[PDB]
């Protein structure tokens, strides 16, 4: 399936998932895309920062929703 | 045959992109098969949402299976078998006849919060409940659970667990909270969003430093103060009680068999099997009819 990560600005990253991948799968193919590292990626759906050892349908996140970047410094 | 009552809606996403009946579905959680043999039929929400919680035994030779996993679809078109919509497990049919907390009308569905009571509200007025509360930032941050609502009587330890259930808000409303619970998650995590126009990124700066640079290139980019959101200097900073009575989900016993007519319920799971051995019949005690595919996947159980 395909979701979208929305950073606060408004930047929308389109990623290739698969329901199965973990977040920590998620923000390293973030890393492969944008170039962030995974420890610089806080990433959050439904107003909860996502966890890095559960998976998308864990969090019920559904094909082509929306997920938050926030970044770490 | 089967009756058009169902028990369980999703949310379909295309082309419903809205709140429909939905239909339940099973599976060895091992092979994805279609092989699972239940030991015994789900009762409660807990049964089809909790993982590994439903036994049996898988028909294929090739699994070790032991394990049911529920997923459902649409109840309204064609569904493909990947297209699974989530379960808003909240929702029920009003078979009770009870009333609306806020709006005191015999609705359905309803919405059945988890608070201690099992208040219920209608939709329409769940609505009006989170599009007040979501725009007036009055939705709770729990960083353990979320962006969520308790109780509208404001009974306590009824956050609703499953954040799907706020699509409820339509697509527009929906959009924002998904954008106001990661603002609000930033800010009481004690982390910043951007004070430039335009900007609104959100940071996590060093837990004690007051100098915020905005920043792959990605960033403002702009510095700023984390205290008066200035740029970074040296210097100093500048509900009816009654109508909650009535409004409460707990507020049939035994029928014949349409065999051998003796009385038979198991918890909500609504497939009875006749006692007597000469009948032995698999039947819906809502549809009445023999135990069948549509009654499974309308209403396997009932709330
Ligand atoms: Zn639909
Ligand atoms: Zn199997
Ligand atoms: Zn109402
Ligand atoms: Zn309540
Ligand atoms: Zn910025
Ligand atoms: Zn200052
Ligand atoms: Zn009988
Ligand atoms: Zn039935």
């Amino acid at each position: 399936m395909q979701i979208f990560v929305k950073t606060l600005t408004g930047k929308t990253i389109t990623l290739e998932v698969e329901p199965s991948d973990t977040i920590e799968n998620v923000k390293a193919k973030i890393q492969d895309k944008e170039g962030i590292p995974p420890d610089q990626q806080r990433l959050i759906f439904a107003g909860k920062q996502l966890e890095d050892g559960r998976t998308l349908s864990d969090y019920n996140i559904q094909k082509e929703s929306t997920l938050h970047l926030v970044l770490r410094l | 045959g089967p009756s058009i009552y169902n028990s369980f809606y999703v949310y379909c996403k295309g082309p419903c992109q809205r709140v429909q009946p939905g239909k339940l579905r099973v599976q060895c959680s091992t092979c994805r098969q279609a092989t699972l043999t239940l030991t015994q039929g789900p009762s409660c929400w807990d049964d089809v949402l909790i993982p590994n919680r439903m036994s049996g035994e898988c028909q294929s030779p090739h699994c070790p299976g032991t394990s049911a996993e529920f997923f459902f679809k649409c109840g309204a078109h064609p569904t493909s078998d990947k297209e699974t919509s989530v379960a808003l497990h909240l929702i029920a049919t009003n078979s009770r006849n009870i009333t609306c907390i806020t709006c005191t009308d015999v609705r359905s569905p309803v919405l059945v919060f988890q608070c201690n009571s099992r208040h219920v509200i209608c939709l329409d007025c769940f609505h009006l409940y989170c599009v007040t509360r979501l725009n007036d930032r009055q939705f709770v941050h729990d960083p353990q659970l979320g962006y969520s609502l308790p109780c509208v009587a404001g009974c306590p330890n009824s956050l609703i667990k499953e954040l799907h259930h706020f699509r409820i808000l339509g697509e527009e409303q929906y959009n924002r909270y998904q954008q106001y619970g990661a603002e609000e998650c930033v800010l009481q995590m004690g982390g910043v969003l951007c004070p430039r126009p335009g900007c609104g990124a959100g940071l996590l700066p060093e837990p004690d430093c007051r100098k915020v640079t905005c920043e792959n290139g990605l960033g403002c980019g702009f510095a700023f103060c984390r205290e008066c959101k200035e740029a970074y200097h040296e210097g100093e900073c500048s509900v009816d009680e009654r109508a909650a009575e009535q409004a409460r989900w707990e507020a049939k016993t035994t029928k014949p068999c349409p065999r051998c007519h003796v009385p038979v319920k198991n918890g909500g799971c609504m497939h009875m099997k006749c006692p007597q051995p000469q009948c032995r019949l698999e039947w819906c005690w809502n549809c009445g009819c023999e135990w069948n595919r549509v009654c499974m996947g309308d209403h396997w159980f009932d709330v």
